[PDB]
């Protein structure tokens, strides 16, 4: 209704990886056991 | 001065009392018309309807009668005294 003709059509990443990661593995934890086995059990 | 013509003179009053907003008369889709084309600006897939929108107005009655031309041709008639219609 402006007699706004110029504005009646509108023509106009990796997240990351920290450095800290790692999966656990049975060493350096002293909760569980120390040894990684195919079929021992 | 009778029933009918009070109750349509309180009407007219009421429309004269609102202001009449230049309205139209017709409301279409004016957002959805709005989006739909800046959709068709970038997108490029709209539908047609969707791009389009409606305004009417009320015009006139009288549904275009043809001109009468109001004048004849200035061969035929001349004014008093010779002399052209205008």
């Amino acid at each position: 209704q402006e007699e706004s003709v110029y504005a009646l059509i509108p023509q106009p990443p990796a997240m990351h990886t920290s450095k800290f990661g790692g999966k656990t593995h049975p060493a350096q934890f002293d909760f569980g056991q120390n040894k990684v086995q195919p079929h021992a059990t | 001065m009778d029933l009918k013509q009070q109750v349509k003179n309180y009407t007219m009053t009421i429309r004269n009392t609102r202001p009449p907003t230049m309205i139209k008369e017709q409301d279409k889709s004016e957002f959805s018309h709005f989006r739909a084309l800046q959709v068709l600006a970038n997108g490029d897939e709209v539908p047609y309807e969707a791009t389009l929108r409606n305004v009417i107005h009320d015009g006139a009655r009288q549904p275009k009668l043809p001109p009468r031309q109001t004048q004849k041709h200035p061969g035929y008639i001349r004014n008093e005294s010779g002399g052209f219609f205008t």
